[PDB]
């Protein structure tokens, strides 16, 4: 937000006064700057953490798992899985201020997504040193279940209902997303603070600050040029001050959301491009494995974990 | 610079699809902001759009290497900036800057998955983002691929500990 | 060693340490430069303000140059504040690495870069911290056949260790990592469930040792 236009609309005497003041204001214009550049930063370390990008195979053949819910749909203007699909139906001027398109969009953070997708559908693991290699969905497990303390030979027992498990999970979380939109309500808060941060400085700006009036045409054709000048001052404060108060937010704000960007990115390395042993980390269970999503200015992933069916009572030593 | 019974503001007058009852005469945006006005003679609607702004970015090679610079017009279409160089990106007005339409790794970002590089005969070019080189892993359910001999790379990061003990 | 001559010829491979530094410069370069301003006041210089006017009346200006002053000082605290909150947060995370990768063999995935983790060292550094993050990569991606099993006796043989491969005549068992095999033997496998349990087994040879 640039004061020339927010306070004076390029009037002169205001702006005059405006360059008195000098770095007062450009201060806050390098403080902006700076944020919209983090915000570039932080898109780019939680979705560009494959240095190729890796595809899904023509033939699904994953040992019965259904991964189509979450990989990308070739058939549309934005290449959204399904589940993206509910993510973004779902979550949501001469005033001085410019608003800027990220350098990494919707669309080419999907294209990341899906070699994300493929890398742990296919790559699990391995794709955490050097070019990713290749495994069998099957295999890709017998690795994601030793990694837990539980010998392959379990999850071939279960393999058949591992597969209708993970593929009944995937689509209740569909459903839940469809019906229940305040399930994404951790994003739709991020996007709804900086629109009222938005909607604060430019409401504010009609404020006189106790000032004879807001209006600056108004103000030098009511008073005579001395007497406007203070009045402008007065003007020129209170909305200085607004801006601060809006810049500092931006800042606080910015730390937050870097600290988000950075738990998110360490999420998709630790749950999708390798196998943590962090506890509860992604989620209650042992962990099975991990899918992002690209979502309106925000990560949105599905952590699949292991829980136990039924607690028995042997005897010990 | 517009007044209409009194309303001021500067910007761009056109045909609006809004309709309004007889009674009324302005349409009001956040803050009171009119942004639509009903001509005081001709019973027309139209929409105020804000006259452009937007910040001046240049894109500038190593001055090591030349002086050829592009300039990038933040939010405006290249009807209202221009020159012999000129093409519109999403991100902004751009001229002295030509398009390419393959995909490469990005140097100088433009905005909106467009960024510029240097390259020969040497010119100012836009291209769209690859995101970087596809693998195309062949895959199958029988097969796997295991690694024979490894080599050691070593990463240098560096991270800020403290600042200048200021009062 | 190629690092060392990275650093000196792309001096730039520090900026991120070098961008705290020129951060803190600039705070207090903005307060000495504000300072400076009147903000609308009728002078900025205060035995000016106090030899032009009347005493009452450059008492008020001088209270004009005091807010706008006290605003300067105050927009420089929030903002080391804000800066204190970022850099901590940075030496947070630097404490980390040093303890996950230097002092211990972490198993975080990526955390001190692409690869295995092997050994890292710290170096010191002008108001920051640098380390050298050693890692392993494969040299060479090869294609085996493979299979979750192999049975014999009409029951299903797991390893105990890596994974199960083969050149087209024997199967062996790798590692996880390296393309190392054994012949598979009886000695270092599990048995459970029958040959059928398995998607994909193989109907071979278990050697006795
Ligand atoms: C204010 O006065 C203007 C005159 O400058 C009025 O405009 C005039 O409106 C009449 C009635 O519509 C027009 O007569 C007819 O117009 C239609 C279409 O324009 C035409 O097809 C017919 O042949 C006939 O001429 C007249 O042309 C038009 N004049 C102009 C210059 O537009 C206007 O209606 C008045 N506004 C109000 C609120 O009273
Ligand atoms: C796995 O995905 C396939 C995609 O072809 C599913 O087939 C269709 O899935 C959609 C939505 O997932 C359903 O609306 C259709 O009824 C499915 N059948 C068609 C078009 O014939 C398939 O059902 C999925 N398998 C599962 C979930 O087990
Ligand atoms: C392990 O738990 C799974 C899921 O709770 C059980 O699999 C179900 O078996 C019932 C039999 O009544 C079927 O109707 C369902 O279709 C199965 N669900 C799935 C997702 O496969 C299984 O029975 C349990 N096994 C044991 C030994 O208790
Ligand atoms: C081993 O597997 C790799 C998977 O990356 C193969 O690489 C691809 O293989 C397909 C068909 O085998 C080729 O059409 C592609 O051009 C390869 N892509 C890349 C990026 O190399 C590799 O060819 C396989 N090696 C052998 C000997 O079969
Ligand atoms: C996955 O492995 C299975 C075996 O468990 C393959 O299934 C059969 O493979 C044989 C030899 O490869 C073929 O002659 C049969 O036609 C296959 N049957 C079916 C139903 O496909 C399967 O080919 C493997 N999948 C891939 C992609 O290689
Ligand atoms: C797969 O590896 C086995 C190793 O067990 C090979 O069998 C050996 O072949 C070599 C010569 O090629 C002989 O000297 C050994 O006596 C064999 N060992 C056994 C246990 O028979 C086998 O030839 C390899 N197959 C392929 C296709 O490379
Ligand atoms: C301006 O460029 C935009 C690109 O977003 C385009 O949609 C629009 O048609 C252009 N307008 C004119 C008048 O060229
Ligand atoms: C780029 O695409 C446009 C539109 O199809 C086409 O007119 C132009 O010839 C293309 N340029 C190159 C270098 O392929
Ligand atoms: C492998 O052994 C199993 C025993 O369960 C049997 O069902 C199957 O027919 C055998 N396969 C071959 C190729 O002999």
């Amino acid at each position: 937000v640039d004061c020339t236009m927010y306070i004076c609309g390029d009037s002169t005497e205001c702006s005059n006064l405006l360059l008195q003041y000098g770095s007062f204001c450009t201060q806050l214009n390098r403080a902006l700057t700076g944020i919209a550049v983090e915000q570039d930063k932080n898109t780019q370390e939680v979705f560009a953490q494959v240095k190729q990008i890796y595809k899904t195979p023509p033939i699904k053949d994953f040992g019965g798992f259904n991964f189509s819910q979450i990989l990308p749909d070739p058939s549309k203007p934005s290449k959204r899985s399904p589940i993206e699909d509910l993510l973004f139906n779902k979550v949501t001027k001469f005033n001085g201020l410019t608003v800027l398109p990220p350098l990494l969009t919707d669309e080419m953070i999907a294209q990341y997504t899906s070699a994300l997708l493929a890398g742990t559908i296919t790559s699990g693991w391995t794709f955490g040193a050097g070019p990713a290699l290749q495994i069998p969905f099957p295999m890709q497990m017998a690795y994601r279940f030793n990694g837990i303390g539980v010998t392959q030979n379990v999850l071939y027992e279960n393999q058949k209902l591992i597969a209708n498990q993970f593929n009944s999970a995937i689509g209740k979380i569909q459903d839940s997303l469809s019906s229940t939109p305040s399930a994404l309500g951790k994003l739709q808060d991020v996007v709804n603070q900086n629109a009222q941060a938005l909607n604060t400085l430019v409401k504010q700006l009609s404020s006189n600050f106790g000032a004879i009036s807001s209006v600056l045409n108004d103000i030098l054709s009511r008073l005579d040029p001395p007497e406007a000048e203070v009045q402008i001052d007065r003007l020129i404060t209170g909305r200085l001050q607004s801006l601060q108060t809006y810049v500092t937010q931006q800042l606080i704000r910015a730390a937050e959301i870097r600290a988000s960007a950075n738990l998110a990115a360490t999420k998709m390395s630790e749950c999708v491009l390798g196998q943590s042993k962090r506890v509860d980390f992604c989620g209650k269970g042992y962990h099975l494995m991990s899918f992002p999503q690209s979502a309106p200015h925000g990560v949105v992933f599905l952590h699949v974990t292991y829980v136990p069916a039924q607690e028995k009572n042997f005897t010990t030593a | 610079n517009f007044n209409f019974n009194g309303l001021t503001g500067t910007g761009v007058l056109t045909e609006s699809n809004k309709k309004f009852l007889p009674f009324q005469q302005f349409g009001r945006d956040i803050a009171d902001t009119t942004d639509a006005v009903r001509d005081p003679q001709t019973l027309e609607i139209l929409d105020i759009t804000p006259c452009s702004f937007g910040g001046v970015s240049v894109i500038t090679p190593g001055t090591n290497t030349s002086n050829q610079v592009a300039v990038l017009y933040q939010d405006v279409n290249c009807t209202e900036v221009t020159g012999s160089n000129v093409f519109q990106t999403r991100a902004g007005c751009l001229i002295g800057a030509e398009h390419v339409n393959n995909s490469y790794e990005c140097d100088i970002p433009i905005g909106a998955g467009i960024c510029a590089s240097y390259q020969t005969s040497q010119s100012i070019i836009a291209y769209t983002m690859s995101l970087g080189a596809e693998n195309s892993v062949a895959y199958s359910n029988n097969s796997i691929a295991i690694p024979t001999n490894f080599t050691i790379s070593v990463t240098t990061e560096i991270l800020p500990v403290s600042m200048t003990k200021t009062s | 060693g190629k690092i060392q001559d990275s650093l000196s010829s792309t001096p730039s491979a520090l900026g991120k340490l070098q961008d705290v530094v020129n951060q803190n410069a600039q705070a207090l370069n903005t307060l000495v430069k504000q300072l400076s301003s009147n903000f609308g006041a009728i002078s900025s210089v205060l035995n000016d303000i106090l030899s032009r006017l009347d005493p009452p009346e450059a008492e008020v200006q001088i209270d004009r140059l005091i807010t706008g002053r006290l605003q300067s000082l105050q927009t420089y605290v929030t903002q080391q504040l804000i800066r204190a909150a970022e850099i901590r947060a940075s030496a947070n995370l630097a404490a980390t690495k040093m303890s996950e990768c230097v002092l211990g063999q972490s198993k975080r995935v990526d955390f001190c870069g692409k690869g295995y983790h092997l050994m890292s060292f710290p170096q010191s550094a002008p108001h920051g911290v640098v380390f050298l993050h050693v890692t392993y990569v494969p040299a060479q991606e090869k294609n085996f056949t493979t299979a979750p099993a192999i049975c014999h006796d009409g029951k299903a043989h797991f390893p105990r260790e890596g994974v199960f491969v083969s050149n087209g005549t024997h199967w062996f068992v790798t590692q996880r990592n390296f393309y190392e095999p054994q012949i598979i033997t009886t000695d270092n496998t599990f048995v459970s469930g029958n040959c059928d349990v398995v998607i994909g087994i193989v109907n071979n040879t278990v050697y006795d040792p």
